[PDB]
């Protein structure tokens, strides 16, 4: 049989973290 | 403008800034196209190519978006991704989204002009009868005794400039009665003393210029002008006019004029001078 | 011959960007 | 043996990004 084919493409971007402190 | 030129992703050969959007204008003279071509392609990888990319916009439409790590298959060459434009003008533009997870080394691309062959790279052949193509341009060339033409594209016969004063006199077409020239334009002046009247008679059988087209449309023509008035312009085979032409005019010009294929026998007549 | 299956699935998406500041 | 197989789909989401900073 033949190569197996490439690997699908990446996932998709995290979503945003939390917002953060405040100095 | 240039005629080759380098392109190279910021920091290249080190790894690229993020949040970068740089932009490259190449330019190549007129008569020339561009062939642009990649030899190392390492971008980050995404869906679309939405995150990290390199554009190439040629006129103002896309010719490709480039990302990923790429090898060439020959190892006679380095080149991963090629574009070859028909255009002198081009726009490469890279641009980096915020973060990158690995060591991306960007891209390398070069570009140099490529000739334009407007003899064979169109649909039609600019030229009547030679097309001469050379770096940049072409120009066109005709046979022996054929001129070339205020366009600069057209080949023709000189066969104007005789202008007939005498009374009484013969005009035939040129190489009577072997075949006219093609594509030219003759152009014949019959000029007279005042009190005359110029008066143009031929034999039918003296007549064989080329039939006119489904739409009777003359495609070679002679035509009589005086002034105004005007008798023509006539074609096919035997004289499909008046046998002899009173024109009411002591000046008369007569125009003979063939496209680039089929020609006949061709035409002869005379003229004389009738009083007022 | 007979043709290779069609790869894995990709790599899982990047880390998204940092959240929002604070107050 | 056969020709290469196609390419298989997109990963699973990317983990959600950092914290925002102060201010
Ligand atoms: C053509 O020949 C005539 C002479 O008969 C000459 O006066 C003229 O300059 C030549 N060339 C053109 C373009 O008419
Ligand atoms: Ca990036
Ligand atoms: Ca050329
Ligand atoms: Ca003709
Ligand atoms: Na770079
Ligand atoms: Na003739």
């Amino acid at each position: 049989p033949g190569p197996p084919g490439p690997p699908g493409p990446p996932g998709k971007l995290g979503p945003p973290g939390p917002p953060g402190p405040p100095g | 403008p240039t005629m080759y030129g380098e392109i190279l992703s910021p920091n290249y050969p080190q790894a690229y800034p993020s949040e970068v959007e740089k932009s490259w204008d190449i330019e190549v003279p007129e008569g020339y196209g561009i062939h642009l071509y990649f030899t190392h392609l390492d971008i980050e990888l995404s869906e679309n190519c939405a995150y990290d990319s390199v554009q190439i916009i040629s006129g103002d439409t896309e010719e490709g978006r480039l990302c990923g790590q790429r090898s060439s298959n020959n190892p006679h060459s380095p080149i991963v991704e090629e574009f070859q434009v028909p255009y002198n003008k081009l726009q490469v533009i890279f641009k980096s989204d915020f973060s990158n997870e690995e060591r991306f080394t960007g891209f390398a691309a070069y570009y140099v002009a490529t000739d334009i062959n407007e003899c064979t790279d169109f649909v039609d052949v600019p030229c009547s009868h030679f097309c001469n193509n050379f770096i940049g341009g072409y120009f066109c060339s005709c046979p022996p005794e054929y001129f070339l033409h205020d366009d600069m594209k057209n080949c023709g016969v000189n066969c104007s400039g005789d202008v007939f004063t005498a009374l009484i006199g013969e005009i035939a077409s040129p190489n009577y009665p072997k075949p006219y020239p093609e594509n030219s334009r003759c152009e014949y002046q019959i000029r007279l003393e005042k009190g005359f009247q110029v008066v143009v008679t031929l034999r039918r059988e003296d007549f064989d210029v080329e039939a006119a087209d489904s739409a009777g449309n003359c495609l070679d023509s002679l035509v009589f002008v005086a002034g105004d008035r005007q008798f023509g312009p006539y074609c096919g085979h035997g004289f499909p006019g008046p046998l002899n032409i009173e024109t009411k005019s002591n000046a008369l010009d007569i125009i003979f004029q063939t496209d680039l294929t089929g020609q006949k026998k061709g035409w002869k007549l005379r003229y004389h001078g009738d009083p007022m």
